[PDB]
């Protein structure tokens, strides 16, 4: 006569970590044409609210 | 009279109504404009001026 027992417990922590980046860069050549108007769009509401518009 | 005193009260209303006068549009204190009424005012063929003044 034969009689047998057995346990037995497991316990698993676990941790992950995931960093990600990214930097697509599009070129397109509408956008080089909106870049004109850019910087002279600056000094032309300066010119129209501080400056005499007569000769 | 009653016909007539309202008639009178409508033309006279008209006559005190009907005044014109020319409007500039432009900021509250910029000096082109006092500069734009004493030319034309006077004798003035040409006036010089920018783009901002926009005269239509």
């Amino acid at each position: 006569l034969r009689n047998g027992e057995s346990d037995t417990k497991r316990n698993t922590q676990s941790q992950n970590e995931m960093n990600r980046t990214g930097l697509t860069k599009q070129y397109l050549i509408d956008n080089l044409q909106k870049l004109y108007s850019m910087r002279d769009t600056i000094f032309k509401t300066y010119d129209k609210e501080c400056f005499l518009h007569i000769w | 009279c009653d016909e007539l005193a309202e008639i009178i009260l409508s033309r006279f209303s008209l006559i005190m109504q009907s005044k014109f006068s020319k409007i500039f549009l432009s900021d509250i204190q910029d000096e082109t404009i006092n500069q734009f009424i004493n030319k034309l005012y006077n004798g003035a063929p040409f006036i010089k001026t920018d783009k901002y003044i926009d005269p239509e």
